[PDB]
């Protein structure tokens, strides 16, 4: 008798042990793609970074052939509304 | 550890959830009932279900799965859920992996009964390559971290109380209150009827309101009361000749109606005592099947079947609220309230799962929980010589 | 690692496949490769089968591994899919001597899943990634994980998958898919030429088609300024049409809100179902057709935007007129919106996002493949330790 | 172009099978199917790319 108990109490035990290590190990499906979207976030930080920094070099490098004679099509379609009032 | 991974069901009374026991979240779950179309044709599956509702076609009519003992009832259509689940949401054949299923505690009584119908359904109609049925109630604590404690479901169709001590279900101390969310479900229906503009086929429209609009209401316009509604009321009274939130308004769009629907406090709070007192629902009911008496009572029961004392101390500083009612907002201070009343002696320690989700399928997430310890032989698992041996003579 | 070259971004779809060999390093592009999702058995003595390009000796079947976005025969899946990395291998080794002593070294593949295939589905085909194709870098997304960091990523939305004979609902939570909620309709782009078909039945089916491809179609709510326009055929002949092509819509977008708000009506957190109410995102083919979206949102927030019905909001207003404070509910959506666009891909603002999900899984693929952990995805080593298993452990 | 040689050249390992297990601690009185590390046509042809490119 005695000893049928303590068998169930260990057994019970060792289940417990076995979930409790799992709480910690385990690591689900949410806990990718929430790392996923934590690391994504960082890239677009670096790569939209890198974009904007190329917008800004072919900016400059256009304003430089200027000097040496969005927006840029902004100025195209505004130098045409302008042309065509001229042409007009 | 091992190579492996396995098949959870879970027959809930309302919903069964299915799933592997690779993910955290369930692979789907559906209404623990069905809709029968003629020649014979079963129907499974939420939006199914709610499309079979929409059609309206004359001669369906929905059946449930499980009866009010927490077990299987229809067997036959049993068959046909766990077909369904097989071909469309597992998509496997039943026969390569294994099968863990779950039920609710019982006194016993029917253990030998709904094990040789398992066998038949799960061998002889299945061929499932190994079979295992656990406790829910025993999984939900064992997922806490608990050896002992006291389990409170508040969940539908009855709210099941079901004191461990040591890893041990006290089957005469536990309890199954004909009081649970469905019948909150009926109360709500009938107290907003007067405000819906009336006031079998007709039946499978009531399934349909259940499990829509009805489900919205409860989900956000219930409330519990702090302290005894009634007391508090006087309190208010009390405090106000000498301010009082009862008066307060909610309000809850009714959808199909496209109108408003306004509740004061009090009235939310009025739902949220029938739990506490079904004596104030009708004649028929006792004060002692209020919750805080039928948890009482099986405390006591529990210490009746083994040091008093202890017992107390130790059920009352394991508490797990649980069961997909609980979220009703107040219900976890109300039932500690209500334990502090029945034993101001003992210190109370409770446990609940802040997270909605968990809550929900917690009696999934336990059963997958036990489905994936590395000690394999440490269930009960069970082949066709356990059927065989069951048929043998 | 890993050159910009050699990662593979491969998206398979119920007609055809996009396929991306190789990124742009500095920037983002729209996939170049585009390949019909069908392939050719041969039924030899005793049932043994081949599979072919073509129709060898006009002999072999007809096969469509994938319907409706679910795989229907894996085998001839897995052919497919073999078939393409080699046409891509023999592709870039006619093109490149040096081929193999860089870009095809080492081959990043991310292949996008769409979320009918099976647990079972997906084993076999990582086998097949390994032991057939041996490649040493496995990726298999969900589609709508790759959806919500294009994006800008988000935490609670919505993904409407637009297909052409389904649709696909999906709700995202915490960055987490609910597999339990996610749910398909039968119905899709499809179902839009076949009204087309029903409402103008004396057309031939292709005009209809490539009428719905045509800007002259469109989802109202200057070509809608007109009460006529034409459209040049693929024969080249001049389609003339009515008010006919802005019709044909409503069946559809009807069927996608029943579903989407009994998806987003069983979210358990109201907190977070609000949120994910202000971030609907929708993607496929056929939402390129311009007021798609806007009527789709609209259908949407006409069905379910809680706030004071009407004549009753009208009735607080009468009898102020005789300010009252918002009528506040318990319930919710009290706000739905669309989720907002990045605007630093200039290649596919121009491009259009109808097939933005790709992006997203560009985007997430080089922030994968230039980190140096490699956390989440199926190494060699890895399928070695669990075999397919393995895909669980690194499981989005 | 032999498409299996380009394999062996590219990305330049033990394999499984999908069969039945019997469970043991011995052996338990049942069986079910899973991924076993394992005991140890084709497309026939290349699909012609620039027929298949956006061009
Ligand atoms: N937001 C909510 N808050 C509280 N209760 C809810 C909410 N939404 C649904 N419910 C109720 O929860 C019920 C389902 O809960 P649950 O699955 O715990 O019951 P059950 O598991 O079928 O009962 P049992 O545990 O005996 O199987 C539904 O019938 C519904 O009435």
């Amino acid at each position: 008798r005695k000893k049928e108990r303590n068998l169930h109490l260990q057994k019970i035990n060792s289940i417990i042990d076995f979930i409790k290590e799992r709480q910690s190990e385990q690591w689900s499906r949410q806990e990718r793609c929430f790392q996923f979207g934590r690391l994504g976030a960082s890239l677009h930080n670096q790569m939209e970074k890198d974009e904007q920094k190329r917008i800004e070099r072919t900016a400059k490098q256009r304003l430089a052939a200027l000097k040496s004679n969005l927006l840029d099509q902004t100025k195209d379609t505004r130098i045409t509304q302008l042309l065509r009032q001229t042409n007009s | 550890t091992l190579n492996r991974k396995c098949v959870v069901i879970h027959n809930g009374s309302h919903r069964t959830v299915a799933g592997f026991s690779n993910v955290e979240l369930p692979q789907c779950i559906i209404p623990s009932s069905y809709i029968k179309r003629t020649e014979a044709e079963f129907i499974f599956g939420t939006y199914n279900m709610i499309d079979a509702a929409a059609e309206k076609r004359n001669g369906d009519e929905v059946y449930t799965l499980v009866d009010s003992q927490g077990l299987p009832y229809n067997w036959d259509a049993l068959e046909m859920q766990w077909r369904y689940l097989y071909d469309t949401q597992l998509k496997v054949s039943p026969e390569e992996l294994p099968l863990v299923i779950t039920m609710p505690a019982t006194n016993g009584k029917p253990d030998m009964a709904i094990l040789e119908r398992y066998y038949e359904l799960a061998f002889d109609k299945l061929n499932v390559p190994v079979f295992q049925i656990v406790i829910e109630p025993l999984a939900i604590a064992l997922s806490m971290g608990k050896s002992s404690a006291f389990v409170i479901d508040i969940g539908a169709s009855g709210c099941n109380v079901t004191p461990i001590i040591d890893g041990i279900v006290v089957k005469n101390a536990v309890v199954r209150s004909k009081f649970g969310g469905d019948f909150l479900d009926f109360q709500v229906h009938e107290r907003l009827a007067p405000l819906i503009k009336e006031e079998q086929k007709r039946s499978t429209d009531v399934w349909y309101e259940a499990s829509t609009w009805i489900q919205q209401f409860k989900s956000t316009m219930l409330q519990v009361s702090e302290k005894d509604l009634f007391e508090l009321e006087r309190y208010y009274k009390e405090q106000a000749d000498i301010n009082n939130p009862l008066v307060q308004k909610k309000n809850f769009l009714f959808k199909p109606l496209n109108k408003t629907l306004t509740l004061d406090l009090k009235e939310c709070y009025q739902f949220a005592e029938y739990l506490f007192k079904p004596q104030l629902i009708s004649d028929k009911f006792s004060p002692e099947d209020g919750l805080g008496p039928l948890m009482a009572k099986s405390v006591k029961k529990a210490g009746a079947s083994i040091s008093p004392e202890q017992v107390y101390s130790l059920l009352l500083t394991n508490v797990i609220i649980t069961g997909s009612t609980s979220l009703i907002e107040g219900m976890e201070q109300r039932i500690i309230k209500e334990l502090s009343i029945r034993f101001p002696q003992y210190k109370l320690t409770t446990f609940a799962n802040q997270v909605m989700m968990d809550r929900k399928i917690q009696g999934w997430l336990g059963a997958l929980t036990m489905a994936n310890l590395p000690s394999w032989s440490l269930g009960k698992w069970y082949s066709k010589e356990d059927y065989e041996t069951l048929k043998r003579d | 690692p890993f050159r910009q070259d050699s990662i593979l971004i491969i998206y398979p779809r119920s007609q055809t496949t996009l396929v991306q060999f190789g990124l742009n390093e500095e920037t983002f592009t729209v996939p170049e490769l585009e390949i019909p999702t069908q392939i050719y058995r041969t039924t030899r003595q005793d049932g043994s089968y081949t599979y072919h390009s073509t129709n060898k000796d006009n002999k072999a079947e007809l096969i469509k591994p994938i319907q409706n976005g679910e795989i229907i025969d894996i085998s001839a899946f897995t052919q497919f899919l073999r078939l393409i990395f080699v046409s891509i291998l023999s592709d870039r080794a006619n093109k490149n001597q040096d081929a193999f002593e860089a870009e095809l070294s080492n081959i990043p593949l991310l292949l996008i899943t769409h979320h009918s295939w099976s647990q079972s589905d997906l084993e076999i085909i990582t086998q097949y990634v390994f032991e057939s194709l041996e490649i040493n870098n496995l990726i298999q997304l969900p589609a709508s994980l790759a959806a919500t960091y294009s994006m800008i990523s988000l935490q609670n939305c919505c993904i409407i998958d637009v297909g052409t004979h389904h649709t696909d609902i999906i709700p995202i939570v915490d960055y987490a898919q609910l597999d339990h909620l996610v749910s398909s309709i039968p119905m899709g782009g499809q179902s839009i030429n076949d009204s087309l078909k029903k409402l103008l039945p004396q057309w031939d089916d292709d005009q209809i088609e490539s009428l719905k491809k045509s800007p002259i179609f469109e989802v109202l709510s200057k070509n809608s300024d007109l009460e006529f326009n034409t459209f040049w055929d693929e024969k080249g002949n001049e389609i003339k049409v009515g008010k006919q092509r802005f019709q044909g819509c409503n069946n559809l977008i009807k069927n996608i809100s029943n579903r989407v708000g009994l998806t987003l009506d069983n979210i358990d957190d109201i907190n977070k179902a609000k949120a994910v109410w202000e971030n609907i995102i929708i993607v496929g083919g056929t939402t390129s057709i311009s007021g798609f979206k806007e009527a789709l949102l609209g259908q949407l927030l006409k069905d379910h935007l809680i706030i004071e019905p009407e004549e009753e909001k009208s009735k607080r207003e009468e009898e102020a007129k005789s300010f009252v404070p918002t009528i506040e509910y318990v319930q919710c959506p009290t706000v739905i919106k669309l989720a907002k666009y990045p605007d630093y891909f200039p290649e596919w603002k121009k491009s259009g996002y109808s097939e933005i999900i790709f992006l997203g899984a560009q985007i997430v693929s080089k922030q994968i493949f230039t980190h140096p952990k490699d956390t989440f995805y199926i190494t060699r080593e890895k399928y070695n330790m669990k075999g397919p298993a393995a895909l669980w452990d690194v499981q989005f | 172009m032999d498409p299996q040689t380009l394999i062996t050249k590219a990305n330049k390992k033990e394999s499984w099978r999908y069969d039945w297990y019997q469970p043991s601690k011995e052996k338990y009185p049942f069986r079910y199917k899973t991924w076993l590390r394992n005991q140890e046509e084709s497309c026939e042809d290349i699909l012609d790319l620039k027929e298949f490119d956006r061009r």
